[PDB]
């Protein structure tokens, strides 16, 4: 009754639980601090206060720290650097659990939420591996999904702005979470194996094994190089192609749109000493600077060193990329608007010569035009 | 059981789903096991029937491990026909699920009240940038810390933006999802508890009409579903807020404000041609600010800066202002507590704005101050004359331990006239010798939406001037348009208008916009109907045209003030300055100076409406004149203005106190702008004049363009200057 024994004690704590409270919704049925020590703890969460943001900026740190444990025991497979320095990582958290059911407004409800059910099956099986001189990895793995708080975590602290970076790290730590959460599962099921036929069949995977497996059938590229023997770990991999394809179809195209956005042409035009440019502005396409490059630079005229400087909102075609790259030394290209204060300090057009407006002559209305 | 078109597509979608995968994983277990007839049943592996199951699943996601395979015949042609079709299957199952599953509204529930914090249930336009503003009014530092939460009751799902700033301010404000129409989303939200209710507006629109015209079934949702309930609004157009008025459940009387921006943006503009710069002496007031000086700015933007800290605040005076007269009582203020106090309420609570030495303080009167916070005017309420009298340091007093005339008698009236006879041309405007009057250079279209300009002339028509003191204004635009606004402006004596562009140095020069005392630059074109710059076209190229003119008996002395639609487009108006779109609208130059009022600057207007009941209403006294509700019933049954001659009872109601400038250069207060400093001018321009010095309109250039930037309420110890020109309650 070793696994009987671990389960146990997760499942007497949210079991008891809910005894608990589902007497105090009885009591009150047939019928300060509720209010004060719920707006502090709801500070303190949300990391508006400074000694808030350092409970924010522990949970953050110590979630990834006490990760870092599971992965250096989960590799090799009485008392220890590696065991006893847990309880410090777990003694913190039973803290932290306690300060969420004072801050949140329903006291049944917050017993059945995601890093509660993390609290249980996390933190008694590592006092009760003292008390039994065990070490069992048992649901260590679902620390991983400690790491989902890092999108709440950074926007309390408010170093994300923009919805672009919000999105992005919000898509790439529920990847990683759940993708290495589903790995501790699968190593969990392979390694124990079954009660279904006593416990015999159990391949020995390494966890690192189930994460390369993992997204390998997440990929829907299935090698066959390592597979599921055990029944209880084949019945998680078919819920886990029909779910994790459905994360890994959106997570790639998603995060390729919003590393796709970052704008090419920017920097700024560097002056040389001796060297006079101009900024050439408004309708910029193939066929306008193909007509202006050959009057401007052209064989007839004197040969004065002048380079000209595009600066136009829009991003160039693959026609005008062509062109700009075979006048490279004259010609530049770059993004943003005249408009824009900051676009004339980055093009420099203070110490530039002169500033040509072209514009759209074959257009819905001239005025419009004109108006720009 | 089934009901709705989703629970009907998901039960087939699942149920459909897993019977063929079912039967396929028992046809191959037939197949499989059985071997076939091509070879006498030789070849079977024996498959169970789980394991099929699994090898299915594998093969329909396309994933394929190849742990378990097909070696039969029969097998491996059903795998090849099982392949052709459901991954077609598996391929629109998954995703059709998923949007099936994701449909669930996120931000639902109810929100559950507490028993001794009140709230507030803030609706209509909410977006991260409408939020962000009211948040930060609402929510700061400067305001007496009452525990008020915020329910966010919206339609639409809210942005990854708005989702950060939510969580940032968890206590307090909480979102909820449906709209204010439905009852039961009213129910859920607990309004009928709820202290107040705020619809906010899109200024930035299609069209206005379509804007309010749903904030007004808003409002009447909610009085619908409770009478007894305050209920601020968010209009537009001041057209729109007689329907309001006309609602039975609508109780002026109880605090239901429509803060109605046309009435108060020109409005605004408007004092500020009787004493310019006045526009954004007020709009930075009412904007809850604090001051952080940064070393990078100048002389000039540390002062300026140290303005918009100001606010107005209501506080209680002490048992020591009893039984003392105003000016006595304003002197203590200012000079031993640093408080500039403005007017008392009187025990129908009438507001008294700067009354003389006869109105005396009442036991707990309520005083409106201009101060850098709250908790500095609480001062006022911890005064003692018995133990505070010999204390220097201020921060000491934390100790509690001690002619035709208008109905109402505000307006100049007049009998109804058709347009011809105030019509001009080029030739009967150039006739008139126009000289220290207004200039409303305005832009709009025969199809273009009303503005009301009759809320820029009302307030500059007031009873408190003479007939010979008023300035006589000139609008210049479209005959098609203002035969509309007509039926508004009729009413007002010395008005005047021109037909054609203001762009046309032709009509400008007719009306002699070199002799003017505030060239009024409006647009009533639509606003955001194509791109952000190209906006404010019309009202930046005007007020360049006017820059640039020069006149022979003066081009860029021509004083103006030009409304805008675009912040950004601050930037444009003027010449001579550093410009980031990044640096907020108020600490522009333009802005400072008095020569911009956006619009955006009124959005901290529904906080203060909120929390100062009088606040709102102490502006529209001092702001349009005497625009009593009185007024606004009159107007809402439909007769335009009236009156007549009018009893001698009414006409004493000339003698509010108006906005002006005092130059100290001439006359007995010019002694103090050579050496002397602020405080000793504020208290001897109060004893003698009955005057209450607000701040300083001081020149930029000191060391020459003629721009002046406004000083709201500077030290005690300020040094004055012989050009300097100060902000005036009067009582003339
Ligand atoms: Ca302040
Ligand atoms: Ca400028
Ligand atoms: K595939
Ligand atoms: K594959
Ligand atoms: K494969
Ligand atoms: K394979
Ligand atoms: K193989
Ligand atoms: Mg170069
Ligand atoms: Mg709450």
């Amino acid at each position: 009754r070793q696994w009987y024994s671990f389960l146990a004690s997760s499942l007497v704590t949210f079991g008891s639980g809910l005894v608990v409270i589902i007497i105090y919704r009885i009591v009150l049925w047939l019928c300060g601090w509720m209010t004060e020590a719920k707006d502090w703890a709801g500070e303190l969460i949300s990391g508006q206060t400074t000694t808030g943001r350092i409970l924010v900026g522990l949970v953050f740190l110590l979630s990834i720290a006490s990760l870092i444990i599971y992965f250096i025991d989960a590799s090799t497979n009485s008392s220890s650097t590696t065991q006893q320095v847990d309880l410090a990582f777990n003694v913190f958290f039973m803290i932290y659990f306690f300060i969420r059911f004072v801050a949140a407004n329903d006291k049944l409800w917050f017993w059945v939420e995601l890093f509660s059910f993390v609290d249980y099956f996390t933190i008694p099986p590592s006092f009760v591996a003292i008390y039994l001189d065990r070490n069992w990895l048992g649901l260590r793995f679902l620390r991983a999904l400690r790491l989902m708080s890092i999108p709440d975590i950074l926007t309390y602290l408010n170093v994300l702005k923009t919805s672009t970076l919000i999105r992005l790290v919000q898509l790439v730590v529920s990847f990683v979470s759940l993708w290495l959460t589903a790995a501790g599962f699968l190593h969990l099921l392979e390694n124990s194996g079954d009660p279904f036929f006593d416990f015999g069949n159990a391949q020995h995977l390494t966890y690192w094994e189930c994460l390369y497996f993992l997204m390998v059938t997440m990929s829907t590229v299935g090698f066959g190089d390592i597979f599921a023997t055990t029944v209880l770990g084949r019945t998680f991999v078919v819920i886990f192609i029909m779910i994790f394809i459905g994360l890994f179809a959106s997570f790639i195209p998603e995060i390729a749109e919003i590393l796709g956005k970052r704008q090419k042409y920017g920097g700024s035009y560097k002056k040389e000493r001796g060297k006079r440019h101009v900024v050439v502005c408004g309708y910029i396409t193939f066929d306008s600077v193909s007509n202006f490059l050959k009057d401007f630079l052209h064989k007839d005229r004197e040969d004065v060193d002048v380079e000209i400087v595009f600066l136009h909102k829009g991003l160039p075609g693959l026609e005008l990329e062509g062109l700009l790259k075979r006048h490279f030394t004259q010609v530049e290209y770059f993004w943003g608007s005249v408009m824009d204060a900051n676009d004339l300090e980055r093009v420099k057009i203070q110490e530039a010569d002169a500033c040509l407006v072209l514009a759209n002559k074959y257009c819905q209305d001239p005025d419009q035009e004109d108006a720009a | 059981v089934l009901k709705t078109s989703t629970l009907i597509r998901l039960v087939q979608l699942v149920v459909s789903f897993v019977s063929l995968w079912l039967t396929a994983a028992g046809f191959l277990h037939l197949l499989e096991n059985s071997g076939d007839p091509f070879f006498d049943f030789g070849n079977a592996q024996h498959l169970t029937y789980w394991e099929c199951l699994y090898f299915l699943m594998v093969t329909m996601s396309t994933v394929g491990f190849g742990d378990i395979f097909a070696t039969t015949v029969l097998g491996r042609t059903f795998v090849v026909i099982f392949i052709m079709i459901f991954i077609g299957l598996f391929a629109s199952f998954i995703p059709e699920i998923a949007e099936i599953l994701g449909k669930r509204q996120k931000y639902g529930g109810s929100y559950k009240k507490e028993r001794g914090k009140r709230h507030v249930v803030v609706c209509g336009y909410i977006t991260f940038d409408s939020v962000s503003n009211f948040l930060k009014d609402f929510l700061h530092k400067d305001r007496e810390d009452v525990d008020v939460e915020i329910v966010f009751l919206h339609k639409g799902l809210p942005g990854l933006e708005l989702e950060g700033l939510l969580k940032r301010h968890f206590t307090q404000v909480e979102y909820f999802w449906g709209s204010v129409m439905d009852a039961n989303d009213l129910e859920r939200v607990k309004i009928q508890e709820a202290d107040a209710c705020l619809v906010l507006a899109n200024k930035y629109c299609q069209d206005p009409d379509q804007e309010d015209a749903a904030n007004i079934m808003r409002v009447i949702s909610i009085k619908n579903y409770h009478s007894d309930i305050k209920v601020i609004v968010q209009l537009l157009q001041y057209h729109n807020k007689a329907y309001l008025l006309n609602i039975p459940s609508w109780d002026w009387k109880r605090g239901d404000d429509a803060v109605c921006v046309a009435e108060l943006k020109l409005g605004f503009i408007a004092q500020s041609c009787l004493a310019p710069g006045f526009s954004t002496l007020m709009a930075n007031l009412f904007t809850m600010r604090s001051y952080k000086p940064t070393p990078e700015m100048s002389q000039w933007q540390t002062d300026y800066m140290r303005g918009t800290g100001m606010e107005m605040y209501t506080e209680y005076l002490s048992s020591a202002f009893n039984a003392l007269t105003f000016p006595e009582a304003a002197e203590l203020c200012f000079s031993k507590l640093k408080l500039l106090l403005l007017a008392i309420e009187v025990r129908e609570s009438t507001l008294a704005i700067n009354p003389g030495p006869k109105v005396k303080i009442e036991n707990a009167t309520q005083g409106f101050f201009i101060a850098e916070s709250a908790e500095e005017v609480k001062r006022a309420f911890y005064y003692c004359k018995n133990c505070h009298a010999n204390v220097s340091d201020v921060r000491q007093i934390k100790k509690c331990k001690c002619r035709k005339f208008d109905s109402t008698g505000m307006f100049h009236w007049c009998p109804d006239r058709p347009l011809n006879d105030c019509l001009q041309d080029r030739s009967q405007a150039s006739a008139s010798g126009l000289r220290n009057h207004v200039v409303v250079c305005l832009f709009a279209d025969a199809a273009s939406p009303l503005i009301g300009l009759r809320n820029l002339v009302m307030p500059l028509r007031a009873s408190n001037f003479h007939y010979h003191e008023l300035k006589p204004t000139i609008i210049v635009g479209n005959l098609d348009y203002l035969h509309r606004e007509w039926k508004t402006l009729q009413n007002f004596p010395k008005l005047s208008i021109l037909p054609g562009s203001p762009l046309n140095r032709a009509n400008l020069r007719a009306v002699n916009i070199n002799l003017c005392d505030m060239c009024v630059i409006v647009s009533a074109k639509d606003r955001n109907m194509e791109d952000p710059n190209l906006v404010d076209k019309e009202a930046i190229l005007c007020s360049l045209n006017i820059k640039a003119m020069t006149f022979d008996d003066a081009g860029a002395n021509v004083p103006l003030i030009t409304e805008l639609a675009n912040d950004s487009n601050v930037q444009f108006l003027d010449q001579d300055d550093d410009d980031d779109p990044d640096t907020e609208l108020y600490m522009t130059q333009p802005f400072a100076c008095g020569t911009a009022f956006a619009v955006s600057v009124l959005d901290s207007l529904m906080s203060t409406s909120y929390f100062n009941d009088n606040a709102l209403t102490l502006i529209r006294t001092l702001i349009t004149g005497g625009a009593t509700p009185e007024l606004e019933q009159i107007l809402a049954e439909g007769a335009g203005m009236r009156g007549g001659y009018c009893s001698p009872a009414v006409l004493a109601n000339r003698d509010r106190c108006r906005v002006a400038q005092i130059s100290l250069f001439d006359g007995p207060l010019a002694q103090f702008g050579q050496g002397g400093h602020y405080g000793e001018l504020f208290v001897y321009a109060l004893r003698h004049f009955g005057i209450l010095c607000i701040g300083l309109y001081r020149f930029r250039d000191t060391n020459p363009s003629s721009k002046r930037y406004v000083i709201t309420n500077p030290p005690e110890d300020f040094p004055l200057l012989p050009t300097d020109q100060v902000y005036v309650l009067t009582y003339k």
